[PDB]
């Protein structure tokens, strides 16, 4: 294994003519940043590119774009030889031709809009036969280098002339399309796409290798998540990137056919896949074929489910075939399919978080010229409850808007197309703001699972409590070894209790943020919403999701609402089931359960039993010092006048809760706003506003309440015996 | 069809 041999890996630099190595390997081969390297792949093909450094890149691998990958007839994980190329000199004339299926809709000067800015100030090293991709004018066209004066390879200097005269050449049989789906078309679910890659890469990429080992590979992988999350997308991507044969089975399509045809088509699909192994059979909308057995009333329907189960069992032949399936509702699928030997591996492709949505927005703005005022991060932040498909649609909609208002001119040209103008089309931030108002988000009702953006900085006071939370949650995650030496197993869960509006919810999210661990919030009322009969499967679904997202902190907020509802046969079944789930929850799984209640007087003692929420943390009203910290936190984002004294404000609000102070800021902020409108000034919030707001300010926690809360702080653990 | 005929480079 000489140093020149390296393994292909994902790319970070979107540039076509760029490949990356690690500094230690770049020094090993004796190459530097400016150097032009020659890459030799399989099938006796070659590609030339500029080399760069990458600290993240492992020395045994090389990052190259999918364009470079194709020019080499290579895939992820393959081996290629790299050797220095100082022999590259500037070109005299270059001849590139477009590929028919990517240019048949546009007319005009293809060279000025695409090739011009692509090679401008680029000095790209190219090779004869290479296919490169240029995106612009809401389209991506790929050209193939037909010839270069210094053949077979040369750099494109300003002196090099270009000729792109000619009817687009037709697609060669072996030349795979770059319009086809790949991993670079997927974002917002890195972790999941990784899991699938691990499961599938080995048996699909190295089939002979798996047959010799005798260890069992995966056969059934079930992707699930709301509609439009990219389940169908991932299946296609994995097939292309691994180079496996892809046979799609659409649930509805099969169920639209006669009894005999459905049975027949399923058979053929499997037979065809085995014929072209290695292969991936993807069953889209699986629930269409195999819903819960109780809902599958009908003879023809029952036969097809059984037909599928048998075919799945028939995969014991081990004909290098993987079966992937997608369903919106994991509970809808006949449980017979989730049994071992069939779909025995599941991957939850949930809804994207802020970071994810941003990743996605970037995917569908590749080909569009974006104005400077456009801020996708805002859009991402703003489009909560949006799913991949939602984002993909709004981008199309924001583009279509830019066309409409700019169509005034095009119409007179409709007869023909204005390619040169298509580039002049920019998409303003307004075009997104417009599309934002018109958006119909689908996954708002979905339970969100992501890392909270609430940090310790957002919480005033409670310093020692933050400390105790790091010991309970962070230490066992970051320092498992230490716990084993002392021979103690760490506690499973925590219970926040105290007066309303003191930061119980904030603490739950904060500790999750510190551990960069997933967070799931489920408020009392949410648990009382689930239909009575349905309640049983939903509580379980929650803990399942918590396991999927480990390390994860599961937070049961507003527990007092459920307490009031019991003393309710529904509220009883739920909490009793949560208790059951808690016990089944192994502490070793790194799932932390936190509960919060404003009413420790009516909380179910069962929840406080050792092994459950046995860590009783009291969270009181903020003392003088803390109140100042809270006031700063809320006023961080706001323009405050220098005259406003918060140390005094805190001194006057002894007994006020954290939420009360926030409300005071809001009321004082509302006064400043009022004055900004009536009299046209940049608003500032000054002493007079706080004084006026304070005169009407009221306290949410009475003295009587305090006395009671203080008493429970010393006697809450005693509620498991006889009541007080 | 073949090779060249026209112009480009610019810059
Ligand atoms: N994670 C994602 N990353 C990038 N694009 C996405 C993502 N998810 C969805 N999209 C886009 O939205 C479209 C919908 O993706 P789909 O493959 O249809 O997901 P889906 O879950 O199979 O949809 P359903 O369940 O059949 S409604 C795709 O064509 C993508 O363009
Ligand atoms: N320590 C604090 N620091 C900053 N803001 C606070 C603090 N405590 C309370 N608040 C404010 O009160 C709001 C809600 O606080 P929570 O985290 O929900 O505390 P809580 O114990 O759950 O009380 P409730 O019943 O939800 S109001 C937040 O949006 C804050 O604006
Ligand atoms: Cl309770
Ligand atoms: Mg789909
Ligand atoms: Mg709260």
């Amino acid at each position: 294994n000489r140093p020149n041999r390296l393994i292909v890996d994902e790319a970070i630099n979107e540039d076509n003519s760029v490949v990356s190595l690690s500094q230690p390997k770049m020094d090993e081969l004796q190459l530097f940043r400016g150097d032009t390297v020659l890459l030799k792949g399989k099938k006796r093909r070659e590609a030339v590119c500029i080399v760069l450094s990458d600290d993240t890149c492992s020395d045994e691998k090389i990052r190259m774009n999918r364009v470079v990958r194709n020019n080499l007839r290579v895939r992820l994980g393959d081996v290629i030889s790299i050797q220095p190329c100082p022999d590259v000199k500037y070109g005299k004339r270059i001849h590139v031709l477009p590929i028919d299926d990517t240019v048949e809709g546009i007319t005009g000067n293809l060279f000025e809009v695409y090739l011009k800015p692509y090679f401008l100030e680029a000095y790209r090293p190219i090779r004869k036969g290479d296919i490169f991709l240029v995106r612009g004018g809401m389209r991506a066209v790929e050209f193939k280098v037909v010839e270069t004066d210094p053949s077979p390879y040369c750099i494109v200097a300003p002196d090099t002339v270009i000729h792109c005269e000619g009817e687009p050449i037709k697609r060669e049989d072996e030349e795979e399309s770059l319009n086809e789906v790949g991993y670079d078309d997927i974002g917002g679910c890195r972790k999941q796409l990784a899991q699938i890659k691990e499961m599938v890469e080995l048996p699909l990429r190295h089939p002979a290798l798996f047959k010799a080992i005798g260890v069992k590979p995966p056969r059934g992988i079930l992707l699930y998540g709301p509609p439009g999350t990219g389940k169908t997308l991932i299946a296609r991507a994995v097939a292309n990137e691994t180079g496996a044969f892809f046979f799609l089975i659409n649930g509805p399509e099969i169920m639209s056919k006669l009894a005999g045809e459905s049975e027949s088509n399923l058979r053929k699909a499997f037979e065809e896949a085995e014929k072209n192994a290695p292969a991936i059979i993807f069953i889209d909308e699986l629930d269409a074929i195999a819903p819960k057995r109780e809902k599958t009333h009908g003879e023809v329907e029952r036969r097809i489910v059984s037909q599928l189960l048998t075919l799945m069992d028939g995969l014991k032949q081990r004909a290098h075939v993987i079966v992937m399936a997608a369903t919106n509702r994991p509970n809808s699928i006949d449980p017979a399919l989730r049994r071992f030997g069939r779909f025995d591996r599941e991957v939850d492709i949930g809804i994207p978080d802020a970071t994810g949505r941003l990743e996605i927005l970037q995917i569908h703005t590749k080909n569009m010229k974006l104005a400077d005022d456009v801020d996708l991060e805002q859009v991402a932040n703003e489009t909560h409850g949006h799913v991949g498909a939602d984002l993909a649609a709004l981008c199309s909609e924001a583009a279509l808007q830019a066309i409409r208002k700019k169509m005034d001119l095009i119409d007179l040209e409709d007869e023909t197309i204005d390619a040169e103008v298509m580039n002049s089309l920019a998409v303003t931030m307004d075009d997104f703001r417009w599309a934002l108002s018109q958006s119909n988000p689908s996954a708002l009702r979905e339970t969100v699972v992501e890392v909270p953006q609430v940090t310790w900085e957002d919480i005033g006071g409670l310093e020692d409590v933050k400390r105790e939370l790091q010991e309970l949650v962070q230490y066992p995650v970051e320092h498992p070894d230490k716990f084993l030496k002392f021979g103690m197993t760490p506690s499973k869960g925590v219970l926040f209790y105290g007066p309303p509006g003191c930061g119980k919810t904030l603490l739950a999210k904060a500790i999750a943020n510190e551990c960069q661990a997933n967070f799931i919030s489920i408020k009392g009322p949410e648990l009382l919403t689930m239909w009575f009969g349905e309640s049983e499967a939903n509580v379980r679904e929650i803990f399942d999701k918590a396991r999927q997202a480990a390390p994860c902190v599961l937070f049961f907020d507003e527990l007092d609402s459920i307490a009031k509802a019991r003393g309710g046969g529904a509220a009883d079944r739920v909490i009793n089931q949560i208790l059951t789930e808690m016990d089944g929850m192994s502490t070793k799984k790194n799932v932390f359960i936190i509960g919060a209640t404003n009413r420790p007087d009516i909380i179910d003692p069962a929840i406080l039993r050792p092994g459950r929420l046995d860590q009783l943390i009291y969270i009181p009203l903020p003392d003088e010092k803390s109140r100042v910290a809270i006031l700063k936190a809320n006023l961080r984002k706001s323009p405050v006048a220098k005259d406003v004294d918060l140390e005094f404000l805190a001194k006057m609000t002894n007994g006020f809760s954290g939420a009360d102070l926030t409300e005071i800021c809001q009321r004082a902020c509302k006064l400043a706003i009022r004055e900004s409108i009536e009299s046209e000034i940049r608003p500032e919030i000054r002493r007079d506003h706080f004084e006026e707001a304070m005169r009407f300010a009221r306290r949410s926690v009475s003295d009587n309440d305090i006395r009671k809360y203080e008493m429970f702080a010393q006697t809450l653990q005693q509620s498991r015996g006889f009541g007080s | 069809f073949r090779a060249f005929s026209g112009s480009g480079n610019r810059l």
